[PDB]
């Protein structure tokens, strides 16, 4: 009952933590971004690799905390801060500044949230023109080995929702991810070697198991 | 107690006491009619795709790590089934694979024969990428090694990790068969079409991989033959392509 | 570098006219969708 | 080139004389992405969606 | 199903962001205002121009954030701030100061809200003595070309609700707008040129599409 | 009053007012089952043999004697139907041939279009023999001449004797159609398989010959086009080969 597929896979986890400012002199530090896949979380990756094909919905919750920068200026009286969390489907426009037009496109779903309230949450369906996702692909992208374009799942972007000339602030977002209504096909053996990077199956050769003293050795009984 | 089987203009002979593994319980079949009714009409050759194709034999000696083939494109030069790979943009098929040995009662050894879907392989250099030639050579087998390999763009082919980063004693999770020279010398595996889409292009994707791996090495004594031959025969089943009209 | 089908047109014979008609001429193409067309994942358009 | 702002952009030229094996025109069928189909009524709709499929009539 | 009219148009968007103070020496910086139309949001404008006549209800949500001005004075202990959000129907009195009598008229609907709570929200019906709104008008106002008075939808005004001699504060409001229960008539071709201003259809001439190499050119197949 | 016809992944357009000649009253069909029951089992492709193949157009000018093609081997490079010619030892098929013209109401001329079984041709030298290249060039047409030819190993191709030693006004004995620019511009001929054995090898025998011959030459005046294009389209019907299993 605890070994069913749902109870084994449907569990929440922190998969990305990022920081972003209201004012900066880099302009890439003004927003945070994440590409959705399940290959940079080493514990979820291994449980997912026991199968060849998967199908699930996604649920994402966001925990967001702010701070005034230790730069100099005190005595402030500020209202609570507002944030915008945008999801981009596969085949959507990507922003490059925080002032871009794509933060207003009608087909990118978006959430507006102010601090002090309950943590925000959105639910994404199975988004693929194929019939399942694949954890393993023995092919070419059209050319990269092992990468097929049916596994695109979208992106998430987060910014502040101030007006003009805002006050300096630093925020941190943590994303909690959970698959739901899961189905799996074609079981596989468990990964025996350590993972080396996030896109390949590359590995250094590993021992089959650890040694004992002799082929007869059994430890003394208590 | 010998059966004689004819497919097309091919004939082979097997023993009626054979044992057959149907991969996941599923026999091959046509995608029925109406996944994509209107402008996706398929066709089927059924001419000289249903016929036995026999590759060259491989030679099992005292130190043989193993062999592997990729499917398809192990058949890209095999008569009509290979012609259809160039004329058509999409296809699909199941297969029947026979593996046979020729040995005596004075030989000994043990083989695993396994069919692995999506057998994605690792590079010999951890921050490298695999080449297209090092993954397959068509109807010629690639070889596993008994120690860890080097060189650029090569599959890391140490046989204990099977090129996939797992323990080779655990490949029994896939459709497999054992050949113990003491008790049998043959193996039949029937594989259906397994993908996450109904059809696909047959040149830049390897549906599955056939592997043959000795777990107990060949042994003989005084004046027996010093090798044992292994033979592989393949019959495509229920092949189907996009219509051209 | 597309992986898409194509359409081409060829002169089988050549155009033949009587005396007193214009020599050159034109063809026009119209495109449309058939009833079985489907779309998914509303997004933003890249034109404005 | 030279006629992206005239009504001539819509006219396939048929020339006079005997050229009975030469090409008249050719294109790839890629609505949404390809320049010749991109700004039509079908192309403009398809560019609001990230996945689409069907049959086309010419 | 995703190409139905409701799923294509009924989506929320930020259409106005404004700033206002509690004390100032301009007296127009003491309140914020917006006239409701759908012609200064370029992405919603284009999707709306595919039709000639539209009918919808409006839903408006407000995200509001405050700050103490960096002027000088620290050590304050302040209760949370209250705000007033007033909607004026077509044919209503317009305020000109924050002390005006019109901030108290019984027929201008109004919302009172204090920070820390959930974001406020009001729902406006189809308000027109005509039978539909029009995105295009080939006429004269009675004289402005292209402007008809049946498209008036009202206005929104926001101020602080303090007493006498308040402490200095700066607030920002963001308005999120969403049409509902939508119906459209007479489809049109899509806008091919860039928009130039918010009241006309003026444009500079544009190319029909981009060029290729020749009328035979098809790219080499992979 | 236009029909649109799709065979496979091919589409062409004709007029619904077409006239069709079925060669001797006989539609094409499979040799039914049991001429050679036991060890003569056939197979049929029915994949991308039933599809329109379009050759290059020919150019009809003021002095054009005529054109001819040999069947098969006008299709030995045509996709799958040509692959099957190399993979199989015996075959058979019928055909549908469409011939079309593109002309105006200010042009004039008259064509005969005829399909001739066993069109054995004579040499330009009476005590000579014909070459294999001078009989056909595949999908390119051979040309008739307006005077008598010379040179070694060449077909004697004076157009009044049609290379066969008969009077060319008498070729109406074969399945034929007239194209008079005044009244129509198209012709369809449906040919069945005609031989004195049920199957045959498709490389060293020409089943039939398609000929196109102007009886009234093309005429035009001041600034009309100086040529008229002719287009030929072929669809194989009920093709059938020896089984390979």
């Amino acid at each position: 009952s605890e070994s069913s597929i749902e109870n084994f896979l449907c569990r929440s986890a922190c998969v990305y933590m990022g920081e972003y400012h209201t004012t900066n002199t880099d302009t890439s530090k003004l927003f945070a971004s994440w590409t959705i896949n399940a290959r940079r979380m080493v514990q979820m990756r291994r449980k997912l690799e026991l199968f060849t094909y998967v199908r699930f919905d996604m649920e994402v919750t966001f925990v967001i905390t702010s701070k005034q920068d230790q730069g100099t200026q005190l005595g402030q009286d500020m209202p609570p801060l507002t944030h915008q969390i945008m999801y981009i489907p596969p085949g959507g426009p990507i922003p490059k500044s925080v002032t871009d037009y794509t933060w207003q496109t009608s087909t990118n779903p978006s959430i507006f949230w102010t601090e002090g309230n309950a943590p925000p949450r959105m639910s994404i369906p199975f988004i693929s023109i194929g019939n399942a996702y694949s954890n393993f692909y023995d092919g070419w992208s059209h050319g990269v080995y092992g990468y097929n374009t049916l596994n695109h799942m979208g992106q998430i972007y987060v910014r502040h929702v101030n007006g003009s000339s805002p006050l300096p602030m630093t925020s941190t977002v943590r994303m909690y991810f959970k698959p739901k209504h899961v189905k799996v096909w074609v079981p596989r053996p468990p990964r025996l070697c350590q993972y080396k990077n996030a896109s390949t199956v590359n590995f250094t050769p590993t021992n089959i198991t650890e040694k004992r003293q002799s082929i007869n050795y059994i430890p003394e009984t208590v | 107690r010998v059966r004689s089987i004819t497919l097309g203009n091919s004939t082979i002979t097997t023993q009626e006491s054979a044992n057959v593994v149907v991969a996941y319980g599923r026999w091959p079949e046509y995608l029925k009619d109406n996944e994509a009714t209107a402008e996706d009409q398929p066709t089927q050759p059924d001419v000289a795709t249903c016929r036995f194709y026999t590759l060259e034999s491989v030679t099992w000696e005292r130190d043989s790590p193993g062999w592997w083939w990729k499917f398809p494109d192990a058949l890209k030069d095999m008569g009509l089934f290979g012609q259809n790979m160039y004329y058509h943009y999409l296809g699909r098929a199941g297969y029947t694979i026979h593996v046979q040995c020729n040995a005596s009662k004075f030989h000994q050894g043990c083989l695993m024969v396994v069919c692995v879907p999506e057998a994605e392989m690792g590079c010999s250099q951890v921050d490298g990428t695999v080449n297209e030639h090092s993954l397959s050579e068509g109807e010629t087998a690639k070889k596993f090694a008994s120690t860890s390999t080097n060189g650029t763009n090569t599959v890391q082919s140490i046989v204990t990790n099977a090129g996939m980063g797992v323990g080779v004693g655990n490949l029994t999770i896939f459709p497999h068969q054992w050949i113990n020279l003491r008790t049998n010398n043959c193996a039949t595996i029937v594989m259906p079409y397994i993908n996450n889409v109904p059809m696909d292009n047959m040149f830049r994707h390897h549906n599955f991989t056939l592997m043959i791996i000795p777990f107990v090495p060949l042994d003989y004594s005084s004046d027996s033959s010093t090798y044992v031959p292994i033979t592989v025969t393949v019959a495509p089943m229920c092949a189907e392509y996009n219509g051209l009209r | 570098y597309t992986s898409a089908g194509n359409v081409t047109c060829w002169y089988q014979t050549g155009i033949v006219v009587p005396a007193g008609t214009p020599t050159s001429c034109s063809i026009m193409c119209f495109v449309s969708a058939c009833n079985d067309f489907s779309v998914r994942l509303l997004k933003d358009t890249p034109f404005i | 080139e030279g006629k992206l702002d005239t009504m001539e952009i819509y006219r396939i030229p048929v020339q006079s004389g005997n050229h009975q094996s030469s090409q008249v025109f050719g294109f790839q069928v890629q609505p949404g992405l390809d320049n010749v189909f991109k700004h039509t009524l079908l192309g403009e709709i398809l560019n609001y969606y990230a996945h689409w499929s069907g049959s086309i009539k010419l």
